[PDB]
């Protein structure tokens, strides 16, 4: 009834999400102490915002079905 | 017939050939001054003016020497129609002074040449001293802009501006080598990390921009090396800078970073999070 | 590389395909000889259109983002 508009969304973000970090570009970096480079979780804003859309998108076309 | 009175109007001269000394002797007999008395000279270092003269009314004779090389001038009169000679004071001869504006050295890499346009703030050289008498002591007309050793002849800068720096000898020459307004002065905000917004926030702040490219800053690197070499940075193992960040980059929410000690330029960094420090310019 | 362009994709299409049968409307049915319905795991046309659609969107933003 209301669930697909989560799990259509849900599916598809997570999906997005774990292909983007295979891929470095998308990444965003720290400085440790000594002014060092390091990996952060999480991702570049434009990405984000990119798959947290094409997300709540295909969990439109959840709800619409049901 | 008797030479009583040899003096030197001074004892230090530049070895330029126009630099001059002059001689005067008093020949006289008894309270008498004797007058068109010749009197001959010789020197062992330059040229005299004559090698013979004769006494005014007053028994007086002067003459002048000057050279085109250092050393010690031992000048000597003697009266014509006598044997004995009379020995001047010894005089020395030093070659023009000056600051050489072309071995300009840059302490922290060691390389030499002119003065640096971009200054690191707190940065410093070594102004080099050549001719006179050896032994110098160096001033600034204005501490504030820049600041120099007074011997050693280092020189730290400072505030963007222009004064000048001279130096003396201890033969009393002067010579003097300006330092022109730098086109922009690099000021590394040493206070805490910080982040890209309280970055352009620190730099508009006080005045002045945001380092444009990773270039403008790996340029200064390129001209006064690790930063900590420095005094004032002598402790700061690191000096990651936060660059401009491109079109792309303030979408992707992140910026570049230049390190003024490692150099290390880094990419896609948190342009959110406390990463880097606020350097600005100019 | 050129993955993404179907994990995006595939995680997707499947997870709306899976809230699709939660709804008989969206079905087909079939009739046994006897003339009665009967069920026919297929879904109406333009639900899987609907569906392989909002898909290679998603499978889209894979690619372009690696």
């Amino acid at each position: 009834m209301d669930q697909a508009a989560n799990a259509a969304e849900s599916a598809t973000k997570d999906q997005l999400t774990q292909e983007a970090f295979k891929n470095p570009e998308n990444q965003k970096v720290n400085i440790d102490a000594n002014g060092n480079a390091i990996p952060s979780g999480e991702l570049k804003d434009d990405i984000v915002e990119q798959i947290a859309q094409q997300a709540k998108e295909a969990g439109e076309v959840a709800r619409q079905q049901a | 017939a008797s030479i009583t009175e040899i003096k030197a109007d001074k004892t230090t001269a530049v070895a330029n050939g126009q630099d001059a000394i002059t001689y005067t002797v008093k020949v006289m007999k008894g309270d008498k001054p004797v007058s068109n008395q010749e009197v001959t000279f010789t020197t062992t270092l330059g040229k005299l003016s004559n090698s013979t003269e004769k006494t005014d009314t007053n028994g007086y004779a002067k003459v002048t020497l000057t050279s085109t090389t250092p050393g010690k001038s031992l000048v000597s009169a003697r009266v014509s129609d006598v044997a004995v000679d009379v020995k001047a004071p010894e005089v020395e001869f030093f070659t023009t002074l000056t600051i050489d504006d072309g071995n300009i050295e840059i302490v922290g890499t060691g390389v030499k040449g002119k003065l640096p346009t971009v200054w690191l703030q707190y940065g410093q050289v070594n102004l080099k001293a050549s001719g006179g008498n050896g032994k110098y002591t160096w001033r600034s007309a204005n501490p504030a802009i820049a600041s120099v050793d007074a011997s050693s002849g280092q020189v730290t800068l400072k505030e963007k501006g222009t004064t000048t720096i001279s130096v003396i000898s201890s033969d009393n020459q002067t010579a003097t080598y300006t330092i022109a307004t730098p086109n922009s002065l690099i000021v590394p905000n040493m206070s805490k990390r910080v982040t890209y917004n309280d970055a352009v926030n620190t730099c508009k702040n006080f005045g002045g921009k945001l380092p444009s490219s990773q270039n403008e800053l790996e340029n200064v690197f390129k001209a006064w090396g690790a930063a900590n070499k420095y005094e004032y940075y002598k402790s700061s193992q690191t000096i990651i800078s936060w660059v401009q960040q491109t079109a792309q980059d303030a979408k992707s929410g992140v910026a570049s970073t230049y390190d003024l000690v490692k150099q290390n330029p880094l990419n896609n960094i948190k342009a959110s999070e406390s990463n880097a420090y606020a350097t600005c310019v100019k």
